[PDB]
């Protein structure tokens, strides 16, 4: 699964494997980590 | 002859152009003489003028529906609007808009200009007093470097 | 909108893709809690009607397909090049001379009874010719017809359609005041054709060029309606040979017979007094069998008879009255 | 009275089928509307695009990208042409069939080419012709060889272009 | 030449309907439909539908059915308890996110080790972080 | 000539319509550098509601960007999401103050934003201070690292 989050959130923020489910029946496959698993980026207007 | 409709084409595009960019206000020029407004004039409407409200009185009456005037009571201050002020239908002034169902209060929206408690990204130079030579507190510029001060040595 | 024609060819969308946007679309009007999982009622509903609709498409692109020139095949070719005004021949029937009959009345020529394909030996004719099919019906279509008169295109036209035994014609044009580099008399065209009669292609120029008999060439041959003569000439006169040396898994035998073949088309469809071009051969070679069998290739050209230490490698022309020619018995093949 | 050309969009598709209600039972209930006007409308675009499909493939609007296989039936290849002047020689060759080079033919070819006040033929006593242009759109140089292939066999020929007069 | 104008339309249509809709909008009555189908109300109408409170306070007594009338004490109230105007102003109590100037003891949450980056260190991390380059 | 006539026209008009529809939580690029609200922020941005509140639902899904949301824990507070479409609709989650909604201004609600004295903080940022400042701002923590460098050389 992918999923989108805020400009602000910190590269180095290591989501917790086991307290987190997707929905009633999924959850993560193990611990994840922001950095090394961007896939998609988007970059418009608000950015001297 | 084709030149002839290229020409009003050519200008009419231009009074287009300065209507859509008509900064905040512009006022094109049509061929019949009569004035086309930018949209951001249009926009004044909801743009609700809140300069300075005109002090609040007795007698006189209010012209325009988003116009706010100021009101103090024998204790607080407040502005108040009669949005069914019209011209041909000016609201009657009256001592005090309490009792005066025509007009309605209203409010500041600018809270915009502050950083809320979560995750804020300030701008411009924040400053705090100097933390004591610790853990949690922010420190400042000087406060990390006489705490290194010390360290190069 | 990436649909259906679209300039750069023709998109087809796949199976998948349909139902994704439908569904899509349709939980747009619900809101996500809508079950669409798979062997959902909902699901197995939208699978019917996408399926029915793909076949649509599906359609689209095969008519599409069907009326391009690379896709002509069977009957939906007769269409193609009937559009044109052209359709394929029929049961031909042979012709010999003095099961068959003869072709009309003698006194102080032959003509067959059966309808097509056939006593056909020297001293015992045109045999077989039974369906023209689509390979050389193809070929046939390269030809141009029109009703115009007095234009080079027109006079090309009418010869190779009325004059028997007609292969191949050119113009050459001087349009000045002073004689061309080619001799040519000023305010005079020549015409060069190789095979066909003479007192019958007169016939037929005659009727075809304007009123100022501005022709020129070798011989001439009178006609009447008045009298008046027209020049014309004839060319023949030459014979290649070919060798060619390659680098990597030998052809086999049938092989060299579509490589060899195909180089005939190229070498003899050139014009009257033209020029080949090494690059164009190694071009066919390239093309007449898959690529990835080579990793070098040369061609090699010489005349018949001529010494092998004669092979060359440059471009070769001909002269005016020369026609470039090929066949079997040659293209030598070499493994370097 | 009536167009002769039946290939044209289905004029008011949607509402037909939603006529065929049966008695409104269902009109009004907002629920099986929006189910069969989703199903409805997927038909709208392929009714549209059945259109482009054949509008798009006449010579008049044909593209580049397919232009040239109108132009490989005939044997007129690009060669280094561009798509506003490649359309011009696929009609020149074309129309050069049905023709005969007469002074008002001549004419007739060249009015397609630069309207009707654009072009104009002096004549002369051997064998001259000269043509003349006013309000050329297209580069001509690449025009030029087919329009020596319309003109007589003799034909001698001089080309002058210029705007206006 | 300049038949480029095969495009125009496109879009001279497109601002006729996007006019016509501010019209509707600036000038409409006691309404407005986008594209996207969702509803824009003319000012005369959404002078309308917009929150009004009662203009006479009730007098307090701590007792409850209305979220729009407004009570006094002493200071004007209501129940959405919640002040709704009190005589203190804001901009002297929270900071401005543009260069202020914090007293006290400001706190944040201390960062992930080894990040390089514009968020704000803690006194607490930095002095973790010395002690790295000590060694 | 009349290309870049034309090229004003096209412009000016995707500029409007992106005006006009917007999308509440959007704002529109003028030629020059300032930017123009779309209707969908004057409205609410001056102040615009539909006056009565609905309750908050774990189950329900907003499509309206002007109106407000009651949601409760009897701690009330009213919401609203300006992004918020029939085209584009949102999900009222468990609670609303994990995105697109908002709540509704009040003297204490303030309430949520970093009071001058002694504020709790919960990711904030703040610019980089050029190096060797030794005042009273706010360091980075890449400034920290960056003039740590020059003490391990």
């Amino acid at each position: 699964v992918v999923m989108t989050i805020d400009s602000s959130v910190p590269y180095n923020m290591i989501y917790s494997a086991a307290t987190y489910t997707i929905d009633t029946d999924y959850e993560l496959s193990s611990d994840v980590q922001v950095a090394g698993n961007i896939v998609a980026q988007l970059i418009k207007g608000t950015d001297v | 002859d084709a030149d002839k409709a290229v020409d009003q084409i050519i200008e009419d595009s231009k009074r287009l152009h300065i209507v859509v960019n008509g900064t905040g206000t512009e006022q094109a020029v049509a061929e019949d003489g009569s004035l086309l407004p930018s949209v951001r004039k249009a926009l004044i409407d909801n743009l609700y003028f809140k300069t300075p409200p005109l002090p609040w009185r007795n007698g006189g009456s209010v012209n325009e529906f988003n116009q706010l005037y100021s009101f103090t009571d024998v204790s607080n201050t407040t502005w108040w609007y009669a949005p069914g002020a019209t011209v041909s239908n000016p609201v009657v002034m009256r001592d005090s808009p309490i009792n005066d169902g025509k007009f309605k209060v209203f409010l500041d929206k600018t809270n915009d200009i502050y950083a809320p408690l979560n995750s804020p990204n300030f701008v411009g130079n924040p400053r705090v007093p100097t933390p004591a030579p610790n853990s949690q507190s922010i420190p400042t510029t000087g406060w990390v470097q006489s705490e290194m001060e010390g360290l190069e040595d | 909108e990436n649909y259906g024609l679209t300039g750069s060819g023709f998109n087809l969308p796949p199976m998948d893709d349909l139902v994704q946007e439908t569904k899509k679309t349709f939980k747009s009007a619900f809101g996500e809690d809508f079950n669409t999982e798979s062997n959902s009622v909902a699901d197995k509903l939208i699978q019917i009607f996408n399926e029915r609709e793909y076949q649509l498409w599906l359609l689209m692109g095969s008519v599409y397909y069907a009326q391009t020139m690379q896709g002509a095949e069977g009957i939906y070719l007769d269409d193609l090049l009937g559009k044109r005004g052209i359709y394929r021949l029929g049961k031909t029937r042979s012709t010999g001379t003095v099961d068959y009959e003869l072709s009309s009345d003698v006194q102080v020529d032959v003509r067959s009874i059966e309808p097509g394909y056939i006593r056909d030996v020297h001293s015992v004719f045109i045999d077989g010719s039974d369906v023209e099919s689509d390979n050389e019906y193809r070929i046939r279509a390269a030809t141009s017809i029109s009703e115009g008169k007095a234009t080079r295109p027109a006079i090309l036209a009418a010869l190779l359609n009325k004059v028997e035994g007609i292969e191949k014609v050119r113009i050459f044009n001087n349009n000045t005041d002073k004689t061309n580099s080619l001799g040519i008399p000023p305010y005079r065209f020549m015409v060069v054709c190789y095979g066909g009669g003479t007192a019958e292609i007169s016939q037929v120029l005659y009727d075809t060029i304007a009123t100022s008999n501005n022709t020129y060439g070798d011989t001439f041959y009178d006609i009447t309606t008045q009298v008046e003569r027209i020049w014309h000439t004839k060319a023949a006169a030459r014979q290649l040979a070919i060798r060619v040396r390659y680098r990597g898994r030998p052809l086999s035998l049938t092989e060299e017979t579509a490589i060899a073949n195909g180089l005939a088309t190229a070498v003899n469809g050139t014009m009257i007094a033209g020029t080949l071009y090494n690059v164009r051969l190694v071009g066919t070679v390239m093309s007449s069998t898959s690529p990835d069998r080579f990793t070098q290739v040369y061609v090699d050209i010489k005349n018949k008879g001529q010494p092998d230490s004669a092979y060359v490698n440059t471009d070769v022309t001909a002269s005016t009255t020369q026609v470039l020619s090929l066949e079997l018995e040659d293209v030598i093949f070499s493994q370097i | 009275l009536k167009d002769v050309n039946h290939i044209h969009p289905l004029p008011d598709f949607v509402r037909g089928g939603f006529d065929y209600v049966p008695s409104d039972i269902f009109s009004g209930k907002e629920n099986f509307e929006q189910t069969l006007r989703i199903l409805l409308e997927r038909l709208e675009f392929i009714d549209q695009k059945m259109v482009e499909l054949a509008e798009l493939r006449t010579t008049l609007n044909a593209e580049d990208a397919i232009l040239d296989e109108i132009g490989r039936q005939l044997g007129i290849y690009r060669n280094g042409l561009n798509d506003p002047e490649y359309r011009a020689v696929i009609m020149i060759l074309t129309g050069n069939n049905s023709k005969s080079g007469t002074r008002a033919d001549i004419i007739a070819t060249l009015k397609q080419l630069f309207g009707e006040d654009g072009v104009t033929t002096y004549k002369g006593y051997n064998y001259r012709l000269d043509i003349n242009i006013f309000n050329t759109c297209m580069e001509v140089t690449d025009i030029l060889p087919e329009i020596i292939d319309m003109l007589p066999l003799v034909t001698h020929l001089r080309v002058v272009e210029n705007q206006g007069y």
